[PDB]
């Protein structure tokens, strides 16, 4: 209950500050004020248009590498096993293979952003 | 002069001191003058729940000694 | 974030300077040149003064010429501080801007003491300069100069060998010597690519 | 003569290659840059305490305009219109006629301080030191109209600032 | 040397007439340096110097709390400095008006005035010339 | 100028320089703000004789352009080729 | 008695954050040969209050093209999650004692990214969109390295409990056996908190204001407050990790004094670093982490798995 | 007493607004250089609480520092309109004040008060950095005189 | 005013619509409460709203015209609408869902007093509720805008000018031709 109370308090206070911010100041709304910002001139096209991703390949790799940390996080507990010969081999095997994939993606130019 | 920056650092320091001091003192106050019990593992919780029953006042931090044996 | 086309739209500071000058005498047109490259005010004045002197077939006296070179190089310091520190500021290095504009502040004092204006002096005119140096001004310029090279070193300690600065600047905006010439570049935009050209050396004035 | 700013061949001996390896891994040149901003932290700053302290100026300073008098209190301005002719910005407007006595004096003398470029050509052109740019630079206003000075405002400026103005002319007139 | 530093700091409280005067300047001028009094003008402003401070901070004014019927304890501005001290304060000269007084003229303002913009006594522009064309005035009697 | 010894050593060590000898804030080394009056020289045309303006009139010596060809042998260049620059003995390599 | 404890946590955090803004302005000021705030209150002590009041009586703006719900949600989430990062911190006792307190912070830090992503997207503006996508790139750059660095350090601590890091460092700071990890960690927290030279999502000189260009008044303040609260929190996290303070159970306030000093000094270095360097280009940030930190972090993770086993110094599970 | 309370509350909000003035990072020509000098160490505008911020959404003051052309006029109005309120404008220098030395130009707006309302006019070409700092302090005292809540009370 | 200043020109406008009006903006801002309450569904009310610029030009032309002295003018728009159609048109131009529902005068007069508690500018008052539902008079004896050389501008040509900012992003760009004009009354 302590944790849920702490979470409820944190976000409640944040919500309260937003409510004050929106209801305490004097408002003066008109079209030109609320138009989108782009350094003084009207935007050319919508901001919902596609925005090219030049690191698309790294982003996909991040998925595969982010799952490795889930597989490596239990290692402090795995070090308590009596069967230390097996864990050390398998712990090192996993990391080496993670290093191998990085070396493969690096050498094949997967880390370089497209043009 | 650079030492005119210290008053802001001192005020920031006192603010950052309060959470650590408040939590320590509140824990003593709420647990009868002792550190709040840490129960990371089920065994420690089991002993706590036993102390809650053994206390006689439903408070795990009220501890009974040899005066409770006959 | 890859740039495919840069289309600079300028003229947002077009003030028809060249049409206004046609309604001014030659003296009245001089202050317009302070306000062109408004970081190199006296250098702009000198370019105009040389041109009018050439059409008049007169020659400024040697002391005026020496004052012009002196304040031309002082002006180059004002410009290069602004050019380098605002460039560094844009790249995220904000601190050198502050250290060096206190030097720029000291150089506006030289401007103000000879002309009474910190920036748009209108001091260099066809025929020489407007007024002579006030007594004790060259002593102060010497005091300023004796310490400036140390300020440049402090700038260099922040940028020159900074791997972050080098990453942001090395191999960026490469221009070949052939392209720089045909594109009408001049000054450091030529000498950066190895072209050995400087009008102070090749076509000297004053 | 010319010099090369960046045309170096780095040493390839083991010591030099290790010195660069330590620099890359230990960030030695980045730490050197921290030392320089640390050294500024402990310097006395250059800030002055405005408006209690003021930035230094010289007698030549070109500030707010004023119309001056002779010691007798007569206006120096004789409506010659040389300042109006030379004004690069056409900021001066003058009308004149014979005063009730025979004197040649202005009836209008305006300076549009929002046209003026504070160039000082008017005080250079004046043959009698009537129009000057004074030492005052703290006259910002809340309205535009307050910067369109007529002859009354400029004569008041001269009466207000003459004590300082005369001393500044005294310091500089031998350079003119 | 640290103790010497702290003694200079404590000497500033005494140099400002006790902790009240010390707090007065600290809150009015945001500075507590003690300088040599150079003089005072008729409006109450006080002028100080300290030639061991770097150029720019070696002179300063502590503005009067009241000038020309206006409460200036918190509200001060540079336009309150009269012309005679204006020259000294901006380092256009080395001599204060106490040592080198200005030349006295009958027409010079005896009472300096600060910036009056935004007040009932602000400047309002107008044309200083008279009407240029006189219009005919019809006769005041009928005759037609 | 008022920094204590320890702070002077600390900031000198941090920057690698001797900062005290080249302080960026100005003190008493700068000129007085009141100076003796000047007495400026006069130019060469300040003469009472042998000074007729027609003999020192730059504007009236300017002539209209010389017409080389109007639409009414060895090859040449606009000028001799530029002499090659030399490396500085001061410091050829920065 | 727990709600009082919660308030004795949130309220000091917000006040510490407010006066961190003053300290940053002063420290940058003096490192730039100027003074910084010294008029609003004595030594500029009231400057933070004036900024806070000013911002909350400023008109807030909802852009005409913005997605209203996510536009309002995003600043709330930023500040709410910023305060949630403090509840497991042992100073020396945590508000919430967690078995996996280290992992809880990784989860909450990852969730805080979406406050950048959704504020920038919800604005429906091009500079806000560019800033948001820089947040995607910057998260892809550092998190994989950041979690593996924690894993290497915890192989000496023995658990994900934050209070166990105190026990681990009773004889010595962990910065000695793991200074190579401490360096890469310290740089990672700069990128984690979007701090210079990795201040790329806001990237002022390139994107005007980046992800929060359309935010004004109170909503803007929340992002500012969240950003500075994470500066302090992640330097406290660094102090616990690598500069462990000895804990005397009968005088816990001595711990909080020494612990606070270390965290302040670490927080000053963030200001010191901001005053000293230019900004990375955001593709160069990715290559810094993936081509330099990651190869070395992977190697050191192997080393810190083996080293306790080969030296017979495996920490206790409890 | 309501009169006493609203009087004090004006002091509070007025003090906050004048003590935390954030000018838009906005400059047009020569006069922007003197504005940069006001941020520089000698004057250090930041010591007054005056902080430049690029976004109009996070700005309180527009300092029009330089010549306004006809081509730039819509852009200046756009970024002024996008400032949340309360907002103030400082006109800096002859060009912005009334056109200055390009007053008769075909491409120049004869004063930025044709486009935006102006609170303070700072004279000079350019005004010295100290003259601008005087103008900013004059704006602070103007804000200090605001009577928003007193006027609301008596409505 | 007529006795005190017999040469006064008195001008009697209908509701004035424009960017800063409390008329079209008033109806559009009811969306914050969900449905739109109208007395008797707004079927027993007729409005003849007039454009702000038309009123302004009428005032300016009255200053210069010497015939305007001692006269009384009625400034009305070119078309008359039922209140239901007018409010429906407002929501069509703003692309907001329109959910009208009857609310009796006593109940809706009770909502007005509720909002009157505001110490600031009330969102609505009982007086406003009555005025909105008052049918706009027809006064043929009085001169109108045409007697001052002004062509009354139709509502349909300027509503989008006022109501575009009340649209969501999805509908901001909709053009003036998307919404059918409301039914008028000959
Ligand atoms: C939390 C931290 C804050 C709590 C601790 C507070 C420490 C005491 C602060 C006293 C500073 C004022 C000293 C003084 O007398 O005023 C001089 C001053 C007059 O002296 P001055 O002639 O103008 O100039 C003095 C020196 O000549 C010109 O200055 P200087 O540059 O020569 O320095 C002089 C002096 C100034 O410093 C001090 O006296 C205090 C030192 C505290 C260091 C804490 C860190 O320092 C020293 O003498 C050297 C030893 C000081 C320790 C140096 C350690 C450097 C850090 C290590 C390097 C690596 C960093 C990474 O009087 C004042 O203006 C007083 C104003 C009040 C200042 C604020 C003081 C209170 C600060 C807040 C307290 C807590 C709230
Ligand atoms: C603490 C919470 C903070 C967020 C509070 C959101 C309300 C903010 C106030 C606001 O909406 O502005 C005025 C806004 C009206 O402004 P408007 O521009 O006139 O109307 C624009 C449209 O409403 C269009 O407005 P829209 O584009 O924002 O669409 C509304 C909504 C779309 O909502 C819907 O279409 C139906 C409701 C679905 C959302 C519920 C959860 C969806 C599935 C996730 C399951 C979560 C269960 C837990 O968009 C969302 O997806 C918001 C999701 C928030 C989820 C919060 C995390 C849970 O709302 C009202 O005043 C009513
Ligand atoms: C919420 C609590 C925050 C309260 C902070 C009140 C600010 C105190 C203050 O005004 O500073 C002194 C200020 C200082 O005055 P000042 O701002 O005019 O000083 C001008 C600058 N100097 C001094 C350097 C020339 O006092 C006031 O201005 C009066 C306003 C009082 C605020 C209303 C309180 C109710
Ligand atoms: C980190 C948390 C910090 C949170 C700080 C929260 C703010 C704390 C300081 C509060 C001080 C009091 C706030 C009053 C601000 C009211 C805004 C305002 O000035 O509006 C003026 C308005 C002016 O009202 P008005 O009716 O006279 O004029 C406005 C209408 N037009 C635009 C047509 C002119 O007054 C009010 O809104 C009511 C004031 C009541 C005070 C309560
Ligand atoms: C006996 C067996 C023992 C086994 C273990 C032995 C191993 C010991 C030696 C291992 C190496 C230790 C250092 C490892 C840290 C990572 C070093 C590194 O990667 O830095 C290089 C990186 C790349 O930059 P660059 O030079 O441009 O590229 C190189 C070629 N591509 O460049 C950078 O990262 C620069 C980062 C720029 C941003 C820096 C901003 C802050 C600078 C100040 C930080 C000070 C550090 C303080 C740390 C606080 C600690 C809590
Ligand atoms: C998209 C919009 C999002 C906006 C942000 C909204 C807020 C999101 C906040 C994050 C949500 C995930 C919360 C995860 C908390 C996990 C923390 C934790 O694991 O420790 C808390 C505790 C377990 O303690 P532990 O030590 O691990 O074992 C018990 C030994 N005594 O376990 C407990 O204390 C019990 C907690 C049970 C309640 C869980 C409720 C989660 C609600 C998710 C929302
Ligand atoms: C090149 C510079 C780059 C800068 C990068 C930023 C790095 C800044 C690092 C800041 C922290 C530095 C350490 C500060 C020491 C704090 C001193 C203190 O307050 O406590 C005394 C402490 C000894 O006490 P203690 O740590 O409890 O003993 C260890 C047993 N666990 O300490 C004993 O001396
Ligand atoms: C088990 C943990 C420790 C194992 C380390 C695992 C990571 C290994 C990293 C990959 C090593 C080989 O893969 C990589 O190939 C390229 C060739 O395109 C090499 O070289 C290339 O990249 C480097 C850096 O980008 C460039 O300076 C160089 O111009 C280019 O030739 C890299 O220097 C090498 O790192
Ligand atoms: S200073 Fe120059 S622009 Fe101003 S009035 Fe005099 S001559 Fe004209
Ligand atoms: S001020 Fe001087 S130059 Fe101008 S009209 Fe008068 S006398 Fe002539
Ligand atoms: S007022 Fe003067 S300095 Fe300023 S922009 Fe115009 S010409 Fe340049």
């Amino acid at each position: 209950m302590n944790l849920m109370l702490a979470l409820l308090t944190n976000f409640t206070l944040a919500t309260l500050l937003v409510i004050i911010a929106f209801w305490l100041p004097q408002l003066n709304v008109y079209s030109e004020k609320t138009s989108p910002y782009e350094c003084g001139f009207d935007p050319m096209g919508s901001a919902r248009l596609p925005f090219s991703m030049k690191f698309f390949l790294v982003a996909i790799t991040f998925l595969l590498f982010d799952l490795e940390i889930a597989l490596l996080l239990p290692l402090p507990w795995a070090s308590q096993t009596a069967n230390l010969n097996t864990m050390l081999t398998m712990a090192l095997f996993l990391i080496i293979l993670l290093a191998v994939s990085l070396a493969y993606e690096w050498t094949q130019k997967g880390l370089e952003w497209t043009e | 002069m650079w030492f005119e920056v210290l008053p802001g650092i001192a005020v920031m320091g006192v603010c950052l001191f309060i959470p650590g001091m408040a939590t320590a003192r509140i824990h003593r106050f709420s647990n009868g003058g002792k550190e709040k019990r840490v129960a990371h593992y089920p065994y420690q919780w089991y002993l706590m729940e036993r102390d809650r029953r053994v206390s006689g006042v439903n408070r795990s931090y009220v501890s009974k000694g040899l005066e409770n044996i006959d | 974030e890859m740039v495919r086309k840069c289309d600079p739209h300028i003229g947002l500071l077009h003030r028809g300077t060249e049409k206004l000058i046609e309604y001014k005498t030659y003296l009245q047109a001089l202050p317009y040149f302070d306000r062109l490259d408004y970081v190199s005010m006296m250098c702009n004045e000198q370019a105009y003064s040389l041109a009018v002197e050439k059409l008049l077939n007169i020659r400024p006296p040697p002391r005026a010429q020496w004052i012009r070179v002196l304040f031309g190089e002082i002006t180059r310091l004002l410009n290069h501080i602004m050019a380098v520190t605002t460039h560094a500021l844009d790249i995220g290095a904000m601190t050198p801007f502050f250290w060096m504009f206190e030097e720029r502040e000291k150089m506006f004092e030289f401007y103000e003491r000879v002309s009474g204006a910190r920036m748009h002096a209108a001091y260099v005119r066809p025929g020489g300069v407007h007024q002579d140096l006030p007594l004790g001004l060259m002593d102060d310029i010497y005091e300023f100069s004796k310490n400036f090279s140390l300020r440049i070193d402090e700038l260099e300690e922040m940028l020159t060998n900074n791997r972050i600065w080098r990453n942001r600047t090395v191999d960026i905006g490469i221009v070949t010597a052939e392209d720089a010439l045909n594109y009408g570049f001049s000054g450091v935009m030529l000498r950066g690519s190895g072209i050995q050209w400087d009008l102070r050396k090749t076509q000297p004035y004053d | 003569t010319y010099k090369y700013v960046n045309l170096r061949e780095p040493s390839m001996d083991m010591k030099s290659v290790t010195d660069r390896a330590a620099q890359t891994l230990l960030w030695t040149e980045l730490i050197r840059g921290l030392g320089m901003t640390l050294s500024y932290l402990f310097r006395e700053p250059a800030t002055i305490n405005y408006p209690f302290e003021k930035g230094p100026l010289s007698p030549r300073f070109r500030g707010e305009h004023a119309l001056r008098r002779y010691p007798s209190g007569e206006e120096r301005c004789i409506a010659c219109k040389l300042c109006e002719a030379v004004c690069p910005a056409q900021a001066i407007t003058i009308e004149a006629e014979p005063r009730a006595d025979g004197s040649r004096r202005t009836t209008r003398y305006d300076i549009d301080m929002t046209k003026c470029i504070y160039c000082g050509f008017c005080q250079e052109a004046c043959p009698v030191d009537a129009i000057v740019e004074g030492p005052n630079f703290e006259f910002s206003t809340e309205t535009h109209e307050e910067l369109l000075y007529n002859k009354e405002k400029l004569l008041n400026n001269g009466d207000k600032w003459e004590a300082e103005i005369a001393a500044n002319i005294q310091a500089d007139y031998l350079y003119r | 040397e640290l103790l010497q530093v702290l003694k200079r700091g404590l000497q500033q409280v005494s140099g400002h007439g006790g902790l009240r005067g010390y707090l007065r300047v600290l809150f009015r001028a945001n500075d507590v340096r003690v300088g040599t009094l150079v003089g005072e003008d008729k409006y109450g402003n006080k002028y100080y110097e300290d030639n061991k401070q770097f150029f720019g901070r070696h002179r300063w004014v502590i503005y009067t709390t009241e000038m020309n019927g206006k409460n200036t304890f918190w509200d001060v501005d540079g336009s309150m400095v009269p012309p005679e001290w204006h020259r000294w304060l901006h380092c256009m000269t080395d001599d204060p008006p106490t040592v080198k007084p200005p030349t006295a003229r009958k027409f010079i303002w005896t009472n300096h005035k600060f910036n009056l913009s935004g007040t009932p006594q602000q400047y309002v522009p107008y044309s200083t010339t008279r009407k240029k064309i006189q219009e005919w005035v019809p006769p005041s009697t009928p005759y037609k | 100028a008022s920094a204590t010894r320890f702070i002077q050593w600390l900031r000198n060590w941090a920057s690698g320089r001797d900062l005290q000898a080249k302080l960026q804030l100005r003190y008493q080394e700068i000129s007085k703000r009141t100076q003796p009056p000047p007495k400026l020289p006069v130019g060469p045309s300040h003469k009472l004789s042998n000074n007729y303006y027609c003999t020192r009139d730059g504007r009236r010596e300017a002539m209209p352009p010389s017409i080389v060809m109007s639409s009414q042998k060895k090859a040449v260049s606009p000028a001799p080729p530029i002499k090659r620059w030399e490396l500085s003995q001061d410091e050829p390599y920065l | 008695m727990f709600m009082i404890n919660i308030l004795m946590l949130i309220i000091p955090i917000l006040l510490a954050v407010a006066f961190l803004t003053l300290v940053e302005r002063k420290v940058l000021g003096y490192m730039q040969l100027r003074k910084g705030p010294n008029v609003v209150g004595p030594y500029g002590l009231l400057q933070p209050i004036a900024d806070a009041i000013k911002l909350f009586i400023k008109e807030p703006l909802r852009p005409a093209t913005s997605s209203a719900s996510m536009f309002i949600l995003a600043p709330i989430m930023a500040l709410g999650l910023a305060l949630t990062m403090w509840i497991p911190l042992p100073m020396p006792y945590p508000l919430i004692n967690m078995n996996l307190g280290v992992l809880f912070m990784l989860a909450m830090s990852s969730l805080a990214v979406y406050s950048i992503l959704w504020s920038g997207w919800a604005s429906n503006s091009k500079y806000a969109l560019i800033g948001a996508l820089r947040a995607v790139a910057q998260t892809i750059s550092y998190e994989v390295t950041l979690a593996i660095i924690l894993l290497s350090v915890l192989l000496m601590s023995g658990s994900f409990t934050l209070s166990t890091l105190i026990t681990t460092q009773e004889q010595m700071w962990l910065i000695l056996p793991a200074w190579p990890l401490a360096m890469m960690w310290f740089i990672s927290t700069l990128a984690e908190t979007n701090r210079a030279p990795f201040d790329l999502t806001e990237g002022e000189s390139e994107l005007v204001s980046g992800f929060n260009v359309e935010y004004a008044a109170g909503p803007f303040a929340l992002f500012f407050m969240a950003e500075y609260a994470n500066i302090i929190m992640m330097n406290i996290f660094t102090a616990i990790l690598f500069l462990g303070t000895s804990h005397n159970p009968h005088m816990p306030e001595l711990y909080t004094i020494n612990f606070t000093i270390k965290s302040l000094l670490l927080t000053m270095s963030f200001l010191w670093i901001r005053a000293s360097y230019p900004r990375f280009r955001y593709d160069q940030l990715m290559h810094l982490l993936w081509k330099n930190f990651l190869p070395l972090t992977l190697a050191l993770c192997m080393w810190h798995v083996s080293l306790p086993i080969l030296t017979s110094g495996i920490p206790p599970q409890t | 007493r309501g009169e006493y309370v609203v009087a004090k509350l004006d002091d509070l909000i007025n003090w906050a607004r004048r003590s935390s003035l954030w000018p838009m990072t906005f400059g047009l020509a020569c006069c922007a250089v003197e504005m940069m000098h006001m941020a520089a160490p000698r004057y250090d505008m930041d010591r007054f609480g005056v902080v430049f911020r690029a976004s109009p959404r996070q700005s309180d003051v527009m300092i029009v520092a330089g010549t306004l052309t006809n081509k730039m006029a819509p852009a200046l109005r756009k970024v002024y309109d996008q400032m949340p309120e309360p907002r103030y404008v400082v006109s800096m220098g002859s060009c912005a004040n009334g056109g200055g030395y390009y007053h008769y130009s075909y491409s120049v707006v004869r004063g930025c008060d044709r486009i935006v309302p102006v609170d303070i006019y700072v004279p000079g070409c350019p005004p010295t950095a100290e003259a601008l700092l005087y103008g900013i302090l004059q704006l602070q005292k103007k804000i200090k005189r605001e009577k928003r809540l007193r006027i609301w009370y008596r409505r | 005013v007529r006795e005190t200043f017999p040469e006064a020109t008195i001008i009697k406008p209908a509701e004035i619509f424009g960017r800063e009006d409390r008329f079209l903006n008033y109806f559009a801002n009811i969306r914050w409460f969900g449905g739109v309450p109208l007395i008797s569904l707004g079927k027993k009310t007729v409005k003849q709203p007039v454009y702000i610029v038309d009123v302004t030009k009428g005032i300016i032309n009255a200053i210069k015209d010497p015939d305007a002295r001692g006269k009384t003018f009625a400034f009305v728009g070119p078309s008359r609408y039922l209140l239901f159609d007018l409010v429906q048109y407002v929501f069509a131009v703003a692309h907001r869902p329109f959910l009208p529902y009857p609310l009796p005068h006593f109940a809706y007069r009770w909502i007005g007093r509720l909002f009157e508690i505001s110490p600031f500018e009330p969102w609505t008052t009982r007086d406003k509720v009555e005025r909105i539902h008052t049918t706009d008079k027809i006064l043929p004896h009085l001169p109108g805008l045409e007697d001052l050389g002004v062509e009354a501008t139709p509502l349909e040509l300027k509503a989008i000018e006022v109501l575009r900012r009340h649209r969501t992003y999805r509908w901001l760009s909709s053009e003036i031709e998307d919404v059918q004009p409301a039914k008028t009354i000959p």
